[PDB]
RNA sequence: AAUAUUUUUGU
RNA sequence: AUUCUGUGAUACCUAGGGGACGGGUAAAGGCGAAGGCAAUCUUUUAUGUAAAAACUGACGUCGAAGGACGAAGGCAAAGGGAACAAAAAGGAUUAGAUACCCCAGUAGUCUUUGCAGACAAUUAUGAAUGCCAUAGGUUAGAUUUUUAAUUUAGUCUAUAAA
């Protein structure tokens, strides 16, 4: 600011303020949702030990297929009920 | 080639901004360049406090300069800026893809609009 | 006027609670071991709950529930104490200091690349 | 930019011919204070454009 | 963003747990009792209203099991049509 | 005045359950008022088309814009996935690179939005300050 | 030359199905919902019917017979076929009453569609030989372009910056040669004017000097130039120096084929009371109360703004079935995007009570019992 | 008339969920001690 | 003819770059005149010493989409003039 | 969700 | 447990340095002869792909040998040395434990100039040409009645004839 400068640090981006329609408990739920949407807890675990480029690559291929298979499965489950609703 | 330099200097003196913009400006024209525009941005916070030459800075005086000079001039322009202890940091970039059709639509540095390319 | 801070650092094996002033100077810097836990019980959820209650209790003895008008709760790490201490501040133990909270931030340290980490372990 | 002295000069001669200040429709209605002024203003502006375009199209200012 | 993939040929298109797993409600009341003792105390009066709720929970009769979900049957009808086929 | 105030709260509560903004010309049927339609099972407010193609701009040439970069990075400073931006792989690679150029050039933060943008957002007077400590 | 088998298919009924027209235009730079879609502004698929004798069997003239569960029981048999045979080997269909009955409701209001009016009400019909015309000739000048409604060129102010670039480069740039010829035809006519006028008391005009020079004379007057470019590309006029081009031309017919009535200047003769003053009211729902700076109401399936004035002030959960108020539809028009906007105007009191007399809802009947 | 029967069913769903959310708001904070 | 269409498109780019040569700077005389005019201690409404005061913020995505979704309101009149010109400049090539 | 005591042999 | 700490540690800050690393984006994605290549700016370098036109006119494919390139580790010389870590060394586990685990830790990893030429250097499938029926995704383009369908060159699943 004019006299005191803002503390620009990684925690500055991970900050949620208390307002009239957002109490303390409401700021925690907003934080947890944002801390999990950015996969912070996942980064701490992966950065605990080193994963060579080949293991980090093959690990993504395994997790990327399970994500595509799970997505295409929910689409077939909801497509089944969309057809079951038409009487098919 | 169409270049663009975003220089950040100390917020203390406004005269220091003129001498820097003029030194690099005359340098471009003497070599044979064509300055397209020079926007004077004010003094606002930096991405983070960075210390240069045993001096902690929290906000520098920004300024953009879009010129069309040769490679030798560009390197010489951004090399003198770096050596100058009055600049906090610089951001040089090559504008456009190199084609004439796109290089002819670069004018004033926009702030409330985009560079439609 | 920067608010007071209530840093809560917690990892797999211990938890630290530091209460600083606007200038970031520690006032109450305690850990689980300060209560009597020895080498294994500093990780338990219960120990982190007693530490939070002990720290908050010490804040009342120092008359900080009337001296602090604005406070910030900073969280670093995902250990068991991340939820234990929060529930203390979100219960009856921390009802006096709850009204003065204005911010809630996270200060977990991550590296974009950074220094090489230890090799994986083979426990099996 | 895949140009040459011929194409360059043609564009200049064309650009200046389509931007020349159109004179008044009639002579009695013409105003020498404005017509002669635009002639000098446009002429000076043309010299600047030519001097600026010649530097942009200079092949010595290109890359490998 | 890409759309859901067409699942490969599977042996059977089904969901492991068709009907949701019901959580014992009294386990949640016990957690509240253990919370009072942690903060208030064991031989206190603040846990009175909470301890009584724990006794009333274990006394009440458990609900009846819900009718099983027929999702897996409809998934088996549209498997060969939704996926690439059946494999065995 | 008590009944008047309590009625307002209960009224606004129901207004929150009508997850639909009726517009002029929108055709509605008796089914468009049932819970299934109002429940809003859709959990995604995704974009329609590639904004970089509708606005016809080159991201790489607009690295100066500090608001354009803060719009394509999460509050944590992480580039947004194509699911959120809803861009094509080519345009996503252009915006992803424009963010790295600006951050790499040192003109934009890498872990949060630009400070000057944090001054205009909520919590203006509650931003973390730096005490001189001396 | 077509075989007899190929000649019957051409005239068959299933081959007459119209292609699925694009959905009603929406904001390109906006967010929408993917896993859920509500009713559209106007229909995009053809609504089908079948004989009551064929409905008991599921035969709708499609690839396969439809199921009887979701197809029988309703009064009006309507269905929309999104795909006659999908990758699941099933006719992807859905009930079409969402738009089939909405047309019957609107047509029950007995109101025509009139051209939009800027704010002396002048309700002019849409189907008229002067305005409703799509064919034209190169002789009609700008003064007649205000009548047309179907233009070949796009609305510049509506197109996005990217859609405008594609137009300039791939539709406008490769037309200079043909446009220069367009000027020559005009210059050829100008030279004939003086010749004709002088004879009472054409030249080929192929010369690049006149064309190139003719354009240099219009640089000072850019207005007359735009009128010439628009005529070559068939653009919708934007600047007044008029045809309600503020929001742009319509993406369809001004009526959208929903109501073909031309005038509302009639008086329904009531049996007992006689010719009434205004048209019978219509009950309307109350959606999105003010406490949004405007209230929405559902009039015959459509959503329109409430009358310029309770039920509109605050929400009332106690009111069973929701707040419903009687109202009169004053004017109806189709905007550029294709929406059907209604100018719902508050209704009178006597009309409502009169409309209920034939229903049995009026508390005190107006006939006989009414002493004054 | 059909909209009434559907609007009523929505009202039942709204009041049920609204009341349900109140429990979530009160369950966030802890008051089991009954101070 | 195909080689003429390319040269023609190459010419238009030079005429465009010719019209934008009014704001360029070719000699030191225009340089010092430009610096002394824009670089002053009281140029950004001073109060405030930042471009974030006169022009509060740079155009964002929210604002951009609002120009084509929110409003569509009088910016069309200022935009149409700039668009109609671009259409005429393309066909006629006059670069008005 | 990121948890991990030990446990050999068989003409 | 060895170990760190009252010579004030951990925790929370301030101000100066110092090295190597590369978060998100990120995908069945892409690029090169392979090996292999993922922060960023400027400079620099050879192929390849799409669309049309124009040009040369069989100038093509494979290719022993020679030569060039060739991962990590390693040798040689001079730098650098935060982190990780063969070796050496200690603490535990265990019937025993060089081991797996732990406290610390040198070469080495990085830079520059050479040597070295072995790899599950893999698609366990040499390179190349002609040819054989479909479908569902996906990558970079092209065309269009750019809504959505054709189409060129790749890549990946599931099939027909075989
Ligand atoms: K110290
Ligand atoms: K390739
Ligand atoms: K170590
Ligand atoms: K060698
Ligand atoms: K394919
Ligand atoms: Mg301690
Ligand atoms: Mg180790
Ligand atoms: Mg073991
Ligand atoms: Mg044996
Ligand atoms: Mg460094
Ligand atoms: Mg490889
Ligand atoms: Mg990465
Ligand atoms: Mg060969
Ligand atoms: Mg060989
Ligand atoms: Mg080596
Ligand atoms: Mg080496
Ligand atoms: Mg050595
Ligand atoms: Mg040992
Ligand atoms: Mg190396
Ligand atoms: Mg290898
Ligand atoms: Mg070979
Ligand atoms: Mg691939
Ligand atoms: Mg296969």
């Amino acid at each position: 600011q004019q006299e005191l400068n803002i503390r620009l640090r990684p925690s500055t981006g991970r900050t949620f303020y208390v307002s009239g329609h957002q109490d303390f408990a409401g700021a925690l739920k907003l934080l947890h949702r944002t801390v999990a949407a950015n996969k912070v807890k996942k980064d701490v675990r992966l950065q605990r030990f080193h994963e060579r480029p080949a293991l980090k690559r093959k690990r993504n291929l395994r997790e990327r297929w399970r994500a595509r298979f799970k997505e295409g499965f929910k689409a077939a489950v909801n497509r089944t009920f969309e057809l079951k609703n038409q009487g098919w | 080639m169409l270049y663009e330099t975003i220089g950040i200097v100390r917020p203390g003196n406004i005269a220091e901004v003129k001498e820097l913009v003029l030194t690099a400006g005359k340098l471009i024209l003497n070599q044979g360049g064509v300055i397209r525009d020079i926007k004077n941005w004010g003094t606002f916070l930096l991405p983070r406090p960075i210390s240069t030459n045993q001096q902690r800075h929290n906000r520098g005086h920004y300024f953009v300069m879009r010129y069309d000079a040769s490679i030798a001039t560009h390197e010489e322009v951004r090399r003198t800026m770096k050596a100058d202890p009055r600049v906090i940091r610089t951001a040089n970039v090559k504008l456009g893809d190199g084609k004439l059709e796109t290089l002819s639509r670069f004018g004033a540095i926009p702030w409330r609009s985009l560079e439609e390319a | 006027d920067e608010p007071y801070h209530f840093h809560i650092y917690s990892h797999k094996h211990n938890t630290h609670i530091t209460v600083t002033k606007p200038n970031r100077d520690a006032l109450i810097s305690l850990s689980c071991g300060n209560l009597g836990f020895k080498k294994s019980n500093r990780k338990h959820y219960d120990s982190a709950y007693q530490l939070g209650a002990y720290v908050v209790d010490k804040m009342h003895q120092m008359n900080l529930h009337n001296k602090i008008k604005k406070m910030e709760v900073v969280l670093r790490g995902f250990g068991p104490g991340r939820e234990a201490v929060i529930k203390v501040l979100l219960g009856n133990e921390g009802r006096m200091l709850r009204s003065s909270i204005v911010r809630v931030s996270d200060a977990t340290r991550l590296k974009f690349g950074g220094t090489r980490s230890k090799k994986p372990r083979r426990l099996g | 930019y895949l140009l040459n002295k011929d194409e360059f000069d043609s564009a200049i001669q064309y650009a200046e011919h389509i931007l020349k200040p159109i004179k008044a429709e009639d002579r009695l209605t013409a105003d020498p204070e404005k017509e002669d002024e635009e002639a000098r203003e446009h002429a000076a502006r043309h010299a600047k454009a030519v001097a600026a375009l010649e530097r942009i199209a200079k092949l010595e200012h290109g890359g490998a | 963003p890409n759309k859901p993939i067409r699942l490969p040929p599977l042996k059977q298109l089904r969901v492991r747990q068709a009907n949701k797993a019901e959580e014992n409600p009294c386990i949640a009341v016990m957690s509240s009792v253990l919370a009072c003792w942690a903060s208030a105390g064991y031989n206190s009066a603040g846990c009175a209203t909470v301890e009584n709720a724990l006794r009333a929970c274990m006394d009440a009769p458990k609900p009846a099991p819900k009718p099983n979900n027929t999702i897996n049957y409809h998934l088996s009808r549209f498997q060969e049509r939704l996926t690439q086929g059946k494999s065995k | 005045v008590q009944e008047l105030l309590q009625s307002e709260v209960t009224s606004n509560n129901y207004m929150r359950m009508m997850r639909r903004r009726w517009n002029n010309g929108d055709v509605y049927a008796p089914r468009d008022l049932s819970p299934y339609e109002m429940k809003g099972r859709n959990g995604g407010w995704v974009e329609a088309a590639d904004v970089v193609d509708e606005l016809g701009f080159s991201p790489l040439d607009n690295y100066r814009n500090f608001s354009l970069i803060s719009d394509y990075i999460t509050p944590f400073g992480r580039i947004r996935h194509s699911k959120e931006t809803g861009l094509k792989p080519v345009n996503q690679r252009k915006i992803a690179k424009m963010v790295r150029r600006a951050i790499g050039l040192g003109i934009h933060p890498s872990v949060h939005k630009h400070p000057e943008i944090l001054k205009n957002s909520n919590g203006r007077h509650l931003l973390p300050l730096v005490v001189p400590k001396g | 030359g077509v075989s007899p088998g190929g000649a019957l298919l051409r005239t068959s009924r299933m081959f007459s199905l119209p292609p699925v027209i694009p959905p009603p235009p929406g904001n390109k730079l906006q967010m929408i919902s993917e896993r859920a879609s509500a009713t559209e502004a106007y229909p995009t698929h053809q609504v089908l019917t079948t004989f009551e004798s064929s409905r008991s069997r599921g035969d709708w003239g499609l690839k396969r017979p439809l199921p009887l569960k979701s197809t029988t029981g309703t009064t009006y048999p309507m269905v929309k076929v999104k795909e006659m045979d999908s990758l699941e080997q099933i006719t992807d269909f859905t009930s079409g009453t969402q738009h089939g009955l909405t047309l019957k409701k609107f047509q029950a209001l007995n109101i025509p569609i009139s051209t939009p009016s800027e704010i002396r009400p002048v309700q002019r019909s849409v189907f008229e030989a002067d305005t409703d015309v799509t064919a034209f000739s190169p002789d009609e000048q700008i003064q007649e372009a205000e009548k047309r409604w179907k233009f070949s060129g796009p609305w510049l102010a509506g197109m996005t910056p990217g859609e405008f670039k594609e137009y300039l480069a791939k539709t406008v740039r490769p037309k200079r040669a043909e446009f220069r010829k367009f000027i020559q035809k005009k210059i050829a006519a100008q030279k004939t004017e003086a010749a004709n006028r002088e004879l009472q008391e054409k030249p080929e005009s192929i010369t690049d000097d006149e064309v190139t020079e003719y354009l240099r004379r219009l640089r000072n007057d850019n207005q007359v130039l735009y009128d010439l470019v628009g005529q070559f590309l068939d653009l919708a006029p934007l600047k007044p120096p008029s045809p309600y081009g503020g929001r742009g031309p319509p993406i369809t017919h001004p009526s959208a084929g929903i109501s073909y009535l031309r005038t509302a200047a009639y008086l329904n003769n009531h049996p007992i009371y006689g010719p009434q003053k205004s048209h019978p009211p219509v009950q309307a729902r109350v959606l999105k109360p003010r406490r949004g700076n405007d209230a929405k109401i559902g009039v015959a399936g459509f959503v329109a703004d409430g009358p310029l004035g309770s039920v509109m002030d605050k929400f009332d959960p106690s009111i069973e079935g929701g707040a419903k108020l009687w109202v009169n539809v004053d004017k109806a028009t189709v905007d550029s995007t294709g929406r059907v906007q209604l100018t719902v105007s508050d209704a009178k009191a006597t009309d409502v009570l009169i409309a209920k007399e034939l229903i049995g809802d009026a508390r005190e009947p107006i006939f006989g019992s009414a002493p004054k | 008339e059909l909209e009434n029967k559907t609007y009523e069913s929505w009202k039942k769903w709204a009041t049920t969920e609204i009341a349900r959310q109140e429990s979530a708001r009160a369950s966030m904070y802890t008051n089991v001690v009954d101070n | 003819e195909k080689e003429a269409m390319k040269s023609e498109a190459r010419r238009d780019a030079v005429v465009q770059l010719y019209v934008a040569s009014k704001n360029f700077i070719v000699d030191e005389k225009e340089l010092e005149e430009h610096v002394n005019k824009h670089f002053t201690e009281k140029i950004h409404n001073a109060s405030g010493r930042s471009i974030w005061d006169s022009q509060k913020n740079p155009i964002s995505m929210r604002e951009l989409r609002n120009e084509f979704s929110g409003f569509n309101t009088t910016s069309a009149a200022v935009k149409t003039t700039v668009r109609q010109k671009n259409v005429a400049e393309e066909l006629t090539g006059g670069k008005l």
